[PDB]
C-alpha cells in the first residue's frame, strides 16, 4: 500500500493531537541493568506502531484528530516501569505531576495506556493507573487477578484470562485420560497463579495432581528444579503442565534434558511457541509437547510495514538525536535484515493481540468524540480526560479486522485458544484444536505421539 | 481396650482363587465418619506392610487384588485372584481408640498339588567325629502338604531319642515345604551301629520313601 | 524415601536394661508420631506407644508404663525406646512404626513406615560360636545332587548362611534354628547339578556376627 | 492546628487506616472521605503511638538534639485511593517529577512509618522503592517483603506471616487433632498465609481437611456446614478484625460449638469478641499474640490527646475505651518512629547536645543508617536482618479465658529444640 511511504522513522515516540502510553519489555536484565534485548518484545513494540501509522493513513477513523505515542521499556522490573507510568499522569501543558486529592479536572498526557505484557509488571502500576481511572489494555498479561474490577478499576486485555486456559489444559488431560499428572510453575505472578488455578480445576474434574512445584526467578533456580524434577520421576508422572515464563522454563527443560526424562508435557502460552526452548540441544528427545496459545489473526500488512519502515530507518541513520531512558539504543541501526524481528514465529501469532488493543482504544476515542466518517467533535482546546474514556471503553464491542471484540464487566476478551503440538522432525507446530467460550475442541487423529511405537502414551 | 477376633486363624487357597479373611471387634471402631480398621500383611522375619487402611483404602504400590470393606465391628479383606507370594501372615489393627489393638493374625497357606518329598541322609562328617559329637542329618525337601512323619531306624530298629526336627516356611515360587531332621549321638553310640535309616511317609505315598548309609 | 534404621540384635541378661534406636530419614521428623510395636515369639502384635518427636509427649498402653521408656534426639532424628528389668518374657522383636497422614487424630492414625525389628534375646547363658561341618552325599548318581552344611552349637541369633559367597541362591533350603541347652543348631541344604559337582567346587559361608565368626567350607566327596 | 499534620525540621510520613470501608466501583479519580466510615479504635490507638513516639523524641535533648521532627499523616480506608498522600510526601514542590533522581532532589519527607497492612503495601510501595525511600512498616506482614530484590528500601518492625504460622503450626502439634480447616481472608495477607500454612504442614501428620477465602460476600451457613460435615474440630481463623468478627459472630449465630479456634496475632487480642454474648458457646478460642509491651508515658499522653484523608471525625470518644484497646503493634509503631530518628541523627552526624548543619540529608541515606540500626529501645535491641526483617519482638500463646481476657499459656522458640511451649493445665477445654 502507498501510506507506507509517508510513515516516520521515530520508533518510540509519535508527535499528536491525542496520546497513547506504551510499556514493553524491550530491554532486560541478563540474569539496574537492562542491557539484554528482548526480541519479541520489541517486535511487539512495532505492532504498536504499525497500528497507529495505519490508523493516522485511515482517512475515516479519527479524521481531523491525529494520535501518537510514547512508548517506554519496562525491563520487567517494577522500578524501572513505575517512572513511566508516572511520566502518563504528569499535567499535557505541565511536564509534571500535580499534587490532588480530586484529579476529576486534570488533563493527563495520556489517555490511555497499552502495555504492560506481564502480570507482575501490572501488579505495580495496576492500582496507580486504576486511581486515575485510566484505561490500561495489555495486550501479554494473564492473570485472574485482574479480572476484579473492584481491584483493578480500569484494566483490560486482549487476551483471555489464564483461569479459562487451565480449563482448556484439564479438558484436554480428561479427554486423553491421563489421571495422574504433575504441574510446573514460574515462582512469580503467572506461574503462581496458573499452578493454583490448574490444581483447583484438575480437582473439580476429578484429576489428580501429584506433585506441584515452583521455579525460582531471582535465586539460582537449579537447586529446586532438582527437587522438582525428583518429584516428577517418584511420582511416575508421565503428564506434566509447565505453566512458566521462558526464561526458568528453559533452565527447568535444561535440566530435564540432561536428566533424559521423556514424557508429555503441556505448555502454558509464554513458551509453547518460544524459539528459546526449541532450540535447546536434544529438546526433541523429551517427547511430546502440547500447547495452548492465544487463538489470533496474522496481520499479513506488519512484515511489509516493517520492511519499509527499517529502509528509512537505514536512510535516517547518518542523524544524530540523543536519552538516559532510550528504550532502544542499539534499534538505530535496524536495516531490513532485521524484519527477522517481526517474521518470527512468536511475534506473528501474538501480534494481532497488541494491534487490537491499539484500535480498540482509537476505535473509543472515535465513539467518545462523537466522529463520523467525515469530522470529529474536537479542537485543539478539547480536554480529554481518562476517566470519560474508561467510561466508554466499558463492555465495549468492536470489529477489529475479522474479529468481533467484545469486553465483558471484568475486562476479559471474548478470545480463545489454539492448541498446538511441536512437531520435531521439521521445526514446526501443527493445529490439533481450538478452545472457544468454554468449549475444548481437538482432533485426537491428529496428535503425534514421540513414544517408543508411536501410540499414545499411557492411562 | 478393643478386642479384635480374626477367623479363620489359618486358610488354604489355591492360585487363582479369593482368599477372604474377616475381623470382628468387640466395638465400633467408627467416628468421624470412618471405620479405623487397617489390613496389614506380614511375611516371616519381616516387619508387616500395610495394606488398606480405613476399612477399604488401598495403600500405593499395594496390588489391586487386595481390598477391605465393613465398619462398625465387622471386617473383611479380600486377596482375589491370590498369588504364590502371598503366603503371611495378616492382620487387622483398630485404632478408634487407645490402646491400639491388633487380632491375633490369619495365616494364609498357598494350596498347591501335593509333591512327595525328595530324601537324602548324610553320615556325620569325620570333623565332628573327632569332637565326640555325631549328627545325622536327613533332609525333607520340597513336598507338599506339609504334614509329615519321619522315623529313623538303627540296624533295623526304631529311635525316638535324640531327634531334633525342623520346617522352613512356604516356597514362595512353588509353594513347597521343606524340613530337616537330625539325629544327634555321641561318637561312641554312633560307632555302634552299622545302618542308618531316615524314613519318610508323606500322603502322596502308602510306601515310606527310605534313605540308609552303612557307618564302614 | 522414608527410612527407619534399627539398632542390631541384642543379647541382654535378666535384670538389666537396654536402649533400642530407630533413625529416621528422609522426612520431617518432628511432623509425625513414633510407635513402638512389640512381637513375641507367639506372633501376637502389641502397640507399646507413641512419642510426639515434636514435644516429646507419650502414650502408653498401660501394661508398658514403667516396662518402656520413649524419647526422641530431636538433633540426630532418631527415637528411642529404653526397656527396663528385662525379664525372658520380654524376649521379642520390637518395631518402630511411623504414623502416617490422612487420620483425624493423633490417636487414629495408622501405620505407614515401618523399621526392620530389632531381635532381643533375655538370656543369662553366653555367646558362644558355631562349629560348621560339611554334608557330602555318603557314597551312594541322578541327575541331580543334594549338599549341605550343619551349623551347631551357637549363641544367640542370629547366623546367615550363603552357598558360594551368594552365587548359588536357587534349591537352597536354610532352616530355622532349633533350640537345646542355650544352644542353636541349624543345617541348610543345596541342591545342584550332579554334573557341576564335585567340578565346580560349593562353599557355604556361614556368619555369626555376635562372635564376629565368618568361615567357610567347600563340601568334599567321600573316601 | 491539626492531629494529622505537626511541622518540624524534617517530616515523616505517617500512613494508617483508621476507617474502614469496604471497596465499591468509584467514577471519579479522587480521594475517598474516610472520615464518614467505620471507626477503628486500636488502629487510631497506633495513630496515636506514633504521634506519641514523635514527640517523645522533640522532648529528648539526647536523640536529635535541637533538630525538631515533623509529620504528614493519612487515614487511607482504601489502598487504590490512597496515592494522593503517597504523592505529597514524595513530592518536591506539591509536584513530582517522574524521571527526579534518587540522590538529587529533596523530597517532602525523610521516610514513612507504615502502612499496616500488605494490601496498603502493595499498592504503593514500588513507587517508594524507586528511589529509594525508606519505608518502615509497622504491620506488614507478607512473606514477599522480605525479597530485598523487590523492596530495597522497605523495612519492617513486625515479624513475617511464616513466623505466625510455624506458631500456629505449633500449637496444633502440641495437640491430638489433625485434621484442620482453615478460613483466610481473600486479600494478600490472607493468601500468603495459607501458602505458609500448606508449605509447613505439608509433611506432617497435619491434614488441611477444609479451606475458605473469606470476603464480604462469604456464605457463612456453608462454610460451617461444609466444616461440620467433614467432621473437623479445629478452625484456625487467618484474617483481619473485619473478617475475624464476621467469621466468629456468624458461628455464634448459627449455632457452631464445640470447636477449638486458632487466631493469629491480628485478632487474638481482640477486645469485641471474648465479651461478645454467646461466645461460650462456639468451643475454646486458642491463638498466636503479641506480648502486651508496656509503653511508659503512653496513657498519660492518651488522656491528654482526647488535605484529603487528614480528618478524625472522632470526638466523642472514651478515653478509657481506647486506652483498653488491642494494644498489638504498638511497640513496632514505637520502634519504627525510633529507628527512623536514630537513622536521621547518625546521617546528620548529630554529637551528644547538638547537630551539625551543613549536611544535607537525602531519603536513600536515611535507608543507609536504617539497615544498619543498632540501638536499645525499652529493653529491647532493635536491629533489622539483611532482609529487612526486624531481629526484636516475640510470639506468645493465648487462651481465652473465663473472665474474658487472653490469658498467657505459652510461648513460640525462634531458635530452641521444641519450637513451642505450652502450660496445658492453664486451658479449660
Ligand atoms: C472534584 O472535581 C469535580 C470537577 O471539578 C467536581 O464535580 C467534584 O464534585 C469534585 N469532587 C469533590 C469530592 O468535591
Ligand atoms: C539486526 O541485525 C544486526 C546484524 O545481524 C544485529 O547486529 C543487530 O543487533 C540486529 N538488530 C536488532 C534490533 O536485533
Ligand atoms: C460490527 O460488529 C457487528 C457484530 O459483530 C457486525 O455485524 C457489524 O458488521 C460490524 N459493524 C461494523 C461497522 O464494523
Ligand atoms: C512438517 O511435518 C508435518 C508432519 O509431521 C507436516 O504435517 C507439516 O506440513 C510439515 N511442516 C511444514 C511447515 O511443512
Ligand atoms: C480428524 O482428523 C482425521 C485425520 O486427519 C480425519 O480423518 C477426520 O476427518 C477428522 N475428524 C473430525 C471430526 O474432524
Ligand atoms: C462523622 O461520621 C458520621 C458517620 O459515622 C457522619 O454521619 C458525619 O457526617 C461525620 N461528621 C463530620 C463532621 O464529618
Ligand atoms: C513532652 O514535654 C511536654 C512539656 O514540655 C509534656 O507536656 C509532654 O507530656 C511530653 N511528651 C512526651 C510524649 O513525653
Ligand atoms: C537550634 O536550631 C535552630 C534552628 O535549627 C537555631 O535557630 C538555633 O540557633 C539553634 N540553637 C542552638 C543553641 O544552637
Ligand atoms: C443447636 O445447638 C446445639 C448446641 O449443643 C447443637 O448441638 C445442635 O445440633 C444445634 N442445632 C442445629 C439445628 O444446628
Ligand atoms: C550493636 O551495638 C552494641 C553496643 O554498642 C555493640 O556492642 C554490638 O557489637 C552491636 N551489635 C551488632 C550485631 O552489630
Ligand atoms: C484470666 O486471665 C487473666 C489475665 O491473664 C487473669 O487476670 C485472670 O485471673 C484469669 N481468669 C481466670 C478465671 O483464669
Ligand atoms: C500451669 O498452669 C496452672 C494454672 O492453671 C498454674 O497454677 C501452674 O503454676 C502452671 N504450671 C507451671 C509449671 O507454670
Ligand atoms: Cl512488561
Ligand atoms: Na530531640
Amino acid at each position: 500500500p502507498n501510506w507506507f511511504n509517508n510513515i516516520s522513522t521515530d520508533l518510540f515516540s509519535m508527535p499528536g493531537d491525542i496520546k497513547l502510553g506504551g510499556l514493553f519489555p524491550i530491554k532486560e536484565q541478563s540474569n539496574v541493568s537492562c542491557d539484554s534485548l528482548n526480541k519479541d518484545g520489541l517486535g511487539r513494540a512495532l505492532v504498536m506502531k504499525y497500528a497507529v501509522e495505519e490508523i493516522n493513513a485511515n482517512s475515516q477513523l479519527l479524521p481531523g484528530v491525529k494520535l501518537g505515542y510514547k512508548i517506554y521499556n519496562t525491563c520487567r522490573h517494577s522500578a524501572v516501569i513505575v517512572r513511566p507510568a508516572l511520566s502518563f499522569l504528569t499535567e499535557k501543558s505541565n511536564g509534571t505531576l500535580s499534587v490532588e486529592c480530586n484529579y476529576t479536572d486534570y488533563e493527563t498526557d495520556m489517555v490511555a495506556v497499552i502495555g504492560p505484557q506481564s502480570s507482575e509488571m501490572v501488579t505495580v502500576i495496576g492500582k496507580l493507573l486504576g486511581f486515575f481511572l485510566m484505561p490500561q489494555i495489555s495486550f501479554g498479561a494473564t492473570s485472574d487477578k485482574f479480572s476484579d474490577s473492584l481491584v483493578y478499576p480500569s484494566f483490560f486485555r486482549t487476551v483471555p484470562s489464564d483461569i479459562r486456559q487451565v480449563d482448556a489444559m484439564v479438558q484436554l488431560i480428561k479427554k486423553f485420560n491421563w489421571n495422574w499428572v504433575a504441574v510446573v510453575g514460574s515462582e512469580e505472578e503467572y506461574g503462581q497463579q496458573g499452578v493454583q488455578q490448574f490444581s483447583k480445576k484438575a480437582e473439580d474434574m476429578g484429576v489428580c495432581v501429584a506433585y506441584q512445584g515452583l521455579i525460582p526467578i531471582y535465586d539460582d533456580p537449579k537447586p529446586a528444579i532438582q527437587t522438582i524434577i525428583n518429584n516428577i520421576q517418584t511420582t511416575e508422572v508421565k503428564v506434566v503442565v509447565v505453566f512458566s515464563l521462558v526464561s526458568p522454563a528453559v533452565s527447568f527443560f535444561e535440566e530435564v534434558i540432561k536428566k533424559n526424562l521423556t514424557g508429555v508435557w503441556i505448555a502454558s502460552s509464554s513458551w509453547a511457541i518460544s524459539d528459546k526452548v526449541y532450540s535447546l540441544p536434544n529438546i526433541d528427545s523429551i517427547g511430546t509437547v502440547i500447547g495452548f496459545i492465544d487463538e489470533t489473526e496474522t496481520l499479513e500488512l506488519l512484515s511489509p510495514f516493517t520492511e519499509v519502515l527499517f529502509k528509512k530507518i537505514h536512510e535516517a541513520s547518518p542523524t544524530e538525536k540523543p536519552d538516559p531512558y532510550n528504550p532502544c539504543p542499539e534499534c538505530w541501526s535496524l536495516s531490513p535484515a532485521n524484519v527477522s524481528l517481526v517474521k518470527e514465529e512468536s511475534v506473528q501469532r501474538t501480534a494481532f493481540s497488541v494491534y487490537a488493543a491499539v484500535y480498540t482504544v482509537a476505535h473509543a476515542l472515535h465513539k467518545l468524540l462523537e466522529c463520523n466518517s467525515a469530522a470529529c467533535k474536537w479542537s485543539s482546546s478539547t480536554r480529554l480526560y481518562p476517566w470519560k474514556l474508561l467510561e466508554v471503553l466499558k463492555e465495549f464491542s468492536v470489529n477489529i479486522s475479522n474479529t468481533s471484540l467484545k469486553f465483558d464487566q471484568n475486562g476479559n476478551p471474548n478470545i480463545g485458544y489454539s492448541v498446538i503440538q511441536r512437531i520435531w522432525e521439521n521445526q514446526s507446530l501443527s493445529s490439533v484444536g481450538s478452545y472457544r467460550s468454554a468449549n475444548l475442541s481437538i482432533n485426537e487423529t491428529l496428535f503425534k505421539w514421540y513414544t517408543n511405537n508411536s501410540e499414545k502414551p499411557e492411562s | 481396650d478393643i478386642v479384635l477376633t480374626q477367623s479363620p486363624a489359618s486358610l488354604a487357597v489355591s492360585l487363582g482363587q479369593r482368599a477372604t479373611i474377616s475381623c470382628r471387634a468387640s466395638e465400633s471402631v467408627d467416628s468421624y465418619g470412618n471405620s479405623f480398621m487397617h489390613w496389614y500383611q506380614q511375611k516371616p522375619g519381616q516387619p508387616p506392610i500395610l495394606l488398606i487402611s480405613r476399612a477399604s483404602n488401598l495403600e500405593s504400590g499395594i496390588p489391586a487384588r487386595f481390598s477391605g470393606s465393613g465398619s462398625r465391628t465387622d471386617f473383611t479383606l479380600t486377596i482375589n485372584p491370590v498369588e504364590a507370594d502371598d503366603f503371611a501372615t495378616y492382620y487387622c489393627q483398630q485404632t478408634n481408640e487407645d490402646p491400639r489393638t491388633f487380632g491375633g493374625g490369619t495365616k494364609l497357606e498357598i494350596k498347591r498339588a501335593d509333591a512327595a518329598p525328595t530324601v537324602s541322609i548324610f553320615p556325620p562328617s569325620s570333623e565332628q567325629l573327632t569332637s565326640g559329637g555325631a549328627s545325622v542329618v536327613c533332609f525333607l525337601n520340597n513336598f507338599y502338604p506339609k504334614d509329615i512323619n519321619v522315623k529313623w531306624k538303627i540296624d533295623g530298629s526304631e529311635r525316638q531319642n535324640g531327634v531334633l526336627n525342623s520346617w522352613t516356611d512356604q516356597d514362595s515360587k512353588d509353594s513347597t515345604y521343606s524340613m530337616s531332621s537330625t539325629l544327634t549321638l555321641t561318637k561312641d553310640e554312633y560307632e555302634r551301629h552299622n545302618s542308618y535309616t531316615c524314613e519318610a511317609t508323606h500322603k502322596t505315598s502308602t510306601s515310606p520313601i527310605v534313605k540308609s548309609f552303612n557307618r564302614n | 524415601e522414608v527410612q527407619l534404621q534399627q539398632s542390631g540384635p541384642e543379647l541382654v541378661k535378666p535384670g538389666a536394661s537396654m536402649k533400642i534406636s530407630c533413625k529416621a530419614s528422609g522426612y520431617s521428623f518432628t511432623g509425625y508420631s513414633m510407635n513402638w510395636v512389640k512381637q513375641s515369639h507367639g506372633k501376637n502384635l502389641e502397640w507399646i506407644g507413641l512419642i510426639n518427636p515434636y514435644n516429646g509427649d507419650t502414650t502408653y498402653k498401660q501394661k508398658f508404663k514403667g516396662k518402656a521408656t520413649l524419647t526422641v534426639d530431636r538433633s540426630s532424628s532418631t527415637a528411642y525406646m529404653e526397656l527396663l528389668r528385662l525379664t525372658s518374657e520380654d524376649s521379642a522383636v520390637y518395631y518402630c512404626a511411623r504414623s502416617g497422614r490422612g487420620a483425624p487424630t493423633t490417636t487414629t492414625a495408622w501405620f505407614t513406615y515401618w523399621g526392620q525389628g530389632t531381635l532381643v534375646t533375655v538370656s543369662a547363658a553366653k555367646t558362644t560360636p558355631p562349629s560348621v561341618y560339611p554334608l557330602a552325599p555318603g557314597s551312594a548318581t541322578n541327575s541331580m545332587v543334594t549338599l549341605g552344611c550343619l551349623v551347631k552349637g551357637y549363641f544367640p541369633e542370629p547366623v546367615t548362611v550363603t552357598w558360594n559367597s551368594g552365587s548359588l541362591s536357587s534349591g537352597v533350603h536354610t532352616f530355622p534354628a532349633v533350640l537345646q541347652s542355650d544352644l542353636y543348631t541349624l543345617s541348610s541344604s543345596v541342591t545342584v547339578p550332579s554334573s557341576t559337582w564335585p567340578s565346580e567346587t560349593v562353599t557355604c559361608n556361614v556368619a555369626h556376627p555376635a562372635s564376629s565368626t565368618k568361615v567357610d567350607k567347600k563340601i568334599v566327596p567321600r573316601d | 492546628t491539626s492531629e494529622f499534620h505537626l511541622r518540624g525540621d524534617y517530616l515523616i510520613g505517617g500512613l494508617f487506616n483508621i476507617h474502614y470501608v469496604a471497596a465499591a466501583n468509584f467514577q471519579r479519580p479522587q480521594a475517598i472521605d474516610c472520615s464518614s466510615k467505620l471507626f477503628i479504635l486500636p488502629n487510631y490507638r497506633r495513630f496515636q503511638m506514633m504521634r506519641f513516639s514523635v514527640e517523645e523524641i522533640n522532648n529528648s535533648s539526647s536523640l536529635l538534639p535541637n533538630v525538631s521532627l515533623g509529620y504528614q499523616m493519612f487515614d487511607h480506608c482504601s489502598d487504590i485511593h490512597s496515592f494522593p498522600g503517597i504523592f505529597k510526601l514524595l513530592s518536591v514542590n506539591d509536584l513530582i517529577r517522574p524521571w527526579e533522581d534518587a540522590s538529587t532532589g529533596l523530597p517532602n519527607a525523610i521516610g514513612v512509618v507504615g502502612p499496616f497492612t500488605s494490601t496498603h503495601a502493595l499498592s504503593i510501595a514500588p513507587i517508594f522503592m524507586t528511589n529509594l525511600f525508606p519505608m518502615v512498616s509497622y504491620g506488614c506482614s507478607g512473606s514477599v517483603f522480605s525479597k530485598e530484590n523487590l523492596y530495597p528500601s522497605f523495612l519492617r518492625t513486625v515479624h513475617s506471616n511464616k513466623d505466625v504460622i510455624n506458631a500456629i503450626v505449633g500449637i496444633i502439634l502440641n495437640f491430638n487433632w489433625r485434621w484442620v480447616a482453615f478460613l483466610y481472608s481473600d486479600d494478600d495477607f490472607g493468601k500468603d498465609g495459607l501458602e505458609q500454612f500448606k508449605n509447613k504442614i505439608e509433611d506432617s501428620e497435619i491434614c488441611l481437611a477444609f479451606y475458605k477465602a473469606i470476603n464480604v460476600n462469604t456464605d457463612y451457613l456453608q462454610v460451617f456446614k461444609q466444616i461440620e460435615e467433614q467432621n473437623i474440630k479445629v478452625i484456625v481463623v487467618f484474617a483481619p478484625k473485619v473478617y475475624a468478627e464476621a467469621v466468629v459472630e456468624s458461628a455464634v449465630q448459627l449455632n457452631v460449638t464445640n470447636k477449638v479456634w486458632i487466631a493469629d496475632d491480628g485478632w487474638s487480642l481482640n477486645k469485641k469478641l471474648p465479651s461478645m454474648n454467646g461466645i461460650q458457646n462456639i468451643g475454646t478460642v486458642l491463638g498466636v499474640a503479641q506480648p502486651v509491651v508496656t509503653i511508659p508515658g503512653f496513657t498519660d499522653f492518651i488522656y491528654s490527646a482526647i488535605f484529603c484523608n487528614q480528618k478524625c471525625n472522632c470526638s466523642n470518644l472514651s478515653v478509657k475505651s481506647l486506652l483498653n484497646a488491642d494494644p498489638s503493634f504498638s511497640f513496632p509503631v514505637y520502634a519504627a518512629v525510633y529507628a527512623i530518628a536514630h537513622a536521621l541523627h547518625n546521617t546528620l552526624r548529630c554529637g551528644s547536645d547538638r547537630c551539625p548543619k551543613n549536611i544535607t540529608v537525602h531519603p536513600h541515606m536515611i535507608l543507609e543508617e536504617l539497615k544498619k540500626s543498632n540501638f536499645t529501645l525499652l529493653n529491647q535491641t532493635v536491629q533489622f536482618d539483611e532482609n529487612g526483617d526486624p531481629k526484636f519482638g516475640s510470639l506468645s500463646v493465648v487462651f481465652w479465658n473465663s473472665s474474658g481476657n487472653a490469658e498467657e499459656v505459652g510461648s513460640y522458640h525462634f531458635q530452641s529444640s521444641i519450637h513451642l511451649s505450652i502450660n496445658k493445665t492453664k486451658i479449660k477445654w
